[PDB]
C-alpha cells in the first residue's frame, strides 16, 4: 500500500478512502483526486458550435390526424433495451408488443443478471433482427457506467452495415408502448430530421446543484464515489432532464465520431459525473451544429411521484439522494389516453407489483386473445436457477427451499390411498434445479420447486415441480386494514421485496401497519417469541393522513427460531395478531451445520436478551405463561442436527406451510401426479402472452 | 411532469 503521488486533504476525497475496499480501488481514488487538484483532469472552458442565441425548441403543434397516414418511405428503428433482473416474461411481452421485422433490437444485459442474460439469448437466437451486447457492464443506478453503455452501443451500431437504421430508442424491462407500431412509424417518418430529449425546463442553476453536477464522482467497486469540487465549464450552457429519448442517425453520427473541442472535453467531464445521460445529450445538442434540432420532448410518460419515489433510497450505492418513478396501476389507464402531447412509451410497470394495468394496456393496443387462452392473468418469475449455482443462495433460501421440496414429496405420499405398495414415495436427490414466484390477479400465491427425487417403488430418478403456499395468519379481534412482518420493506412501492418472508436466525423482521381512512389514534405493539417472552413493547401515532406505519425494532442476535407472534392492542384491547416464521438453518456456508454451530445458532441471542430493557411484568398481563418444558425442549432443539434437526423444521414449515400441489414434468409412476404443462400453476403450462414464436406477414408476432 | 432524478446532498 503506497502512499499517493500528492497530499490528499479533502473531508470527501479522505471518507471514500476509508470506506473502499479493494486496494485497486484506493489507488484509483487517490490518482483521480491528484489530477484534480493539478488541475489536469476537468476541461475549464469549452467552444460552443451552435449559432443560435439560446435554445429552439421547434414545436410539433399535435394533431391526432399527424399518425394516421401510411409513409412512403418508413423509418427503420433501432431499439436499445438495457434490461437486468428476473422479469424475463415480461420483458419477453413488451418485446413482442414492439416488434417489427422493419425495426432491429440490441439488447444490453446487466453483468450481475446472468438468468435474463441466458433467456435474452435464447431470444436473439430465434431472429435475425435482434443480437446481444457482448460486453456487459454493472449498470449500478446513477452510475457514470450507464453513458459508457449508450456510446459504446451507438458505436456498435453505426459500424453494424447490414443494419440501416434512422432513429435510436433505449427502453428499460420497466418500459411499455402506449400506442401502435404504424402510428410510431408514422410519426416519426414525418420528423425524421429531429431529436427528441426533455428539459427540466425549472431553474438551471438549482438543477445542476441538485445533481451534483458540480461535485467530482468516481464508478469503482460498484459505487459512485464523491471526492470534491469541480466547476462547470465556461462558455457553454449545461442542461438536462430525463435520459430516455429518441435520436436520428445523423447526430449519433457527431456524438460518435466528432472530434471537436465540445465532443472531446464532454466526454472527459461526464466521465465523472452522477447520473451522466440524465445531461450529457442535452449539454452536447444545445451547444453542437445541430441545436436546431432539439424537440423538448421526450415522447414519455414517466409516473413521478416524488411523494413516494425520493427516500434517498440509493445511499448504500452511490454518495448522493436519488428518486425513483412509481408503477402504473389500473386507475392510471386513462393517462395513456391524454390528448396534450404526443407519447409512445410509458415507464414503469412491474408484473409482480401489478400487471392488471399491464393486460388493459397491451389489449388496448392489440386486441384480446381468443377465448380459453391459459394463463392471462397469472405471473411468474424465476428467482434461483441451477446453472447459477448455490452459492449465489443464502443459507436461509437454500434451508427453506429444501424444506418446501421435501413437503411437496410428503404430500405425493398421502395423495395415493391403498393398502399395497405405495407407487407415490419419493427419496430426495440433490438441490432445487429453480424456483418461480407464481402470482394469480396480482394475488402471491407462494413458491414452484422444482426438484428431484427418487421413486422407491421403482427406484427411478423423476423431476417434478411442487407449489407451496403460505398459511393466512392475520386475526383480527378500527381504522387496522393488515400488518405483516418481513425484510425488504420497499418505501415507494410500499410493501416487502422478500414476498415470502423467508427469515432465518440472524434476519432482522421489520413489522408493517396498514390504516384506513379516520381521526388519529395512539396503538401498541408487542413481540413475542416462540417461548413466551416479549422482546420489545412500544406505542406509534396513527394520524389522520397514515396509510403505512413500519419500524424495525432493534433485537440482539441471534433470535430464538420459531414462530413468533406480534399483536396489536389499543388502551389494553386487543386489537389484532400476526405469525412469522423464525427458520432453523440446516446448511452454514452451503454445507451441513456442525453441532458446534447449531448450537450457537439457535439458542436465543448471545446476550441472554434481545434488548437491555426487560419486559416480564407484561407476561401475566397477557396470559403469556412461560412453559418450563417448551423452554427446555427449545434449549434440546437448539443441540440438535441432521435428522432431528431436519424433523424440528419441517414440522416448523408444516405449520405454516401448505403444499397445494405437485407435478411431475417427465414420465412418472405415482398414477395420482398431474403432468405439469398440463397444470394451470406450472412454469410449464402453457403461457401464451409471453411465447415467442414466427413471424407473421404483417411483419408482427403480437 | 417534471424531470431530474437526483434529489440532492441530503
Amino acid at each position: 500500500d503506497q502512499p499517493p503521488k500528492c497530499d490528499i486533504s479533502g473531508k470527501e476525497a479522505i471518507s471514500a478512502l476509508s470506506r473502499a475496499k479493494s486496494k485497486h480501488c484506493r489507488q484509483e481514488i487517490g490518482e483521480t483526486y491528484c489530477r484534480h487538484k493539478l488541475g489536469l483532469l476537468m476541461p475549464e472552458k469549452v467552444t460552443r458550435f451552435c449559432p443560435l442565441e439560446g435554445k429552439a425548441n421547434k414545436n410539433v403543434q399535435w394533431d391526432e390526424d399527424s399518425v394516421e397516414y401510411m409513409p412512403a418511405n418508413p423509418v427503420r428503428i433501432a431499439f436499445v433495451l438495457v434490461v437486468h433482473g428476473r422479469a424475463s416474461r415480461q420483458l419477453q411481452r413488451m418485446f413482442k408488443a414492439i416488434y417489427h421485422k422493419d425495426h432491429f433490437y440490441y439488447i444490453h444485459v446487466d453483468k450481475r443478471s446472468n438468468y435474463l442474460h441466458r433467456q435474452v439469448l435464447q431470444v436473439s437466437r430465434q431472429y435475425s433482427n435482434v443480437r446481444v451486447t457482448p460486453w456487459r457492464m454493472a449498470t449500478i443506478w446513477g452510475g457514470a457506467s450507464l453513458l459508457s453503455t449508450y456510446l459504446q452501443s451507438m458505436r456498435d451500431l453505426l459500424e453494424m452495415t447490414d443494419w440501416p437504421w434512422d432513429f435510436f430508442i433505449n427502453l428499460s424491462a420497466a418500459d411499455y408502448p402506449i400506442r401502435t407500431n404504424d402510428q410510431l412509424v408514422a410519426f416519426l417518418s414525418r420528423y425524421r430530421d429531429m431529436n427528441f430529449l426533455k428539459s427540466h425546463g425549472r431553474d438551471n442553476a438549482r438543477f445542476i446543484r441538485k445533481q451534483g453536477l458540480d461535485r467530482l464522482f468516481l464508478e469503482c467497486d460498484a459505487h459512485m464515489w464523491r471526492l470534491g469540487d469541480r466547476r462547470i465549464p465556461e462558455g457553454i450552457a449545461v442542461d438536462g432532464g430525463s435520459d430516455w429519448f429518441l435520436l436520428n442517425r445523423r447526430f449519433v453520427e457527431y456524438v460518435t465520431f466528432s472530434t471537436d473541442d465540445l465532443v472531446t472535453k464532454m466526454k472527459q467531464f461526464y466521465s465523472y459525473t452522477l447520473l451522466p445521460a440524465e445531461s450529457f445529450f442535452h449539454t452536447v445538442l444545445e451547444n453542437s451544429p445541430h441545436c436546431d434540432t432539439m424537440v423538448d420532448n421526450n415522447l414519455r410518460i414517466t409516473n413521478w411521484n416524488r411523494k413516494l419515489g425520493c427516500k434517498c433510497q440509493y445511499k448504500h450505492i452511490v454518495d448522493w439522494c436519488g428518486c425513483s418513478p412509481n408503477d402504473f396501476k389500473p386507475q392510471d389507464f386513462h393517462r395513456f389516453q391524454q390528448t396534450a402531447r404526443p407519447t409512445f412509451f410509458a415507464r414503469k410497470f412491474e408484473a409482480v407489483v401489478n400487471q392488471e394495468i399491464i393486460g388493459q394496456l397491451d389489449y388496448y393496443l392489440y386486441g384480446n386473445y381468443p377465448a380459453g387462452t391459459p394463463g392471462l392473468r397469472s405471473y411468474w418469475e424465476n428467482v434461483y436457477d441451477e446453472p447459477d449455482g448455490i452459492h449465489s443462495l443464502s443459507d436461509v433460501t437454500l434451508t427453506l427451499y429444501h424444506s418446501f421440496a421435501r413437503l411437496g414429496l410428503r404430500r405425493a405420499e398421502t395423495s395415493l390411498h391403498t393398502d399395497g405398495e405405495n407407487s407415490c414415495r419419493y427419496y430426495p436427490m440433490g438441490h432445487p434445479a429453480s424456483v418461480h414466484l407464481y402470482f394469480l390477479a396480482d394475488r402471491f400465491q407462494g413458491f414452484l420447486i422444482k426438484h428431484h427425487a427418487t421413486n422407491l417403488a421403482v427406484s427411478k430418478l423423476e423431476t417434478l415441480e411442487t407449489w407451496v403456499m403460505p398459511k393466512k395468519v392475520f386475526k383480527i379481534a378500527g381504522r387496522l386494514q393488515f400488518s405483516e412482518v418481513g425484510t425488504d420493506w420497499d418505501a415507494k412501492e410500499r410493501l416487502f421485496r422478500n414476498f415470502g418472508g423467508l427469515l432465518g436466525p440472524m434476519d432482522e423482521p421489520v413489522g408493517m401497519q396498514k390504516w384506513g381512512k379516520g381521526p388519529n389514534v395512539t396503538v401498541t405493539v408487542i413481540w413475542v417469541d416462540p417461548v413466551n417472552v416479549i422482546a420489545a413493547t412500544y406505542d406509534i401515532l396513527i394520524e389522520s393522513t397514515a396509510e403505512f406505519t413500519h419500524y424495525k425494532p432493534p433485537l440482539n442476535l441471534p433470535l430464538r427460531p420459531g414462530v413468533w407472534t406480534v399483536k396489536i392492542l389499543h388502551h389494553w384491547v386487543p386489537v389484532a395478531e400476526t405469525k412469522f416464521l423464525v427458520a432453523p438453518l440446516t446448511f452454514s456456508n452451503r454445507q451441513p451445520i456442525k453441532p458446534e454451530e447449531a448450537l450457537k445458532l439457535h439458542n436465543g441471542p448471545l446476550r441472554n436478551a434481545y434488548m437491555e430493557q426487560s419486559f416480564q411484568s407484561l407476561n401475566p398481563v397477557l396470559s403469556l405463561p412461560i412453559n418450563p418444558a417448551q423452554v427446555e425442549q427449545a434449549r434440546r432443539n437448539a443441540a440438535s442436527t441432521g435428522t432431528a434437526l431436519e424433523g424440528w423444521l419441517d414440522s416448523l414449515v408444516g405449520g405454516m406451510w401448505t403444499a397445494m400441489d405437485i407435478c411431475a414434468t417427465g414420465p412418472t409412476a405415482c398414477p395420482v401426479m398431474q403432468t405439469c404443462s398440463q397444470t394451470a400453476w406450472s412454469s410449464f403450462s402453457p403461457d401464451p402472452k409471453s411465447e415467442l414464436g414466427a413471424v407473421k406477414p404483417d411483419g408482427r408476432l403480437r | 411532469e417534471e424531470e431530474g432524478s437526483a434529489g440532492g446532498q441530503g
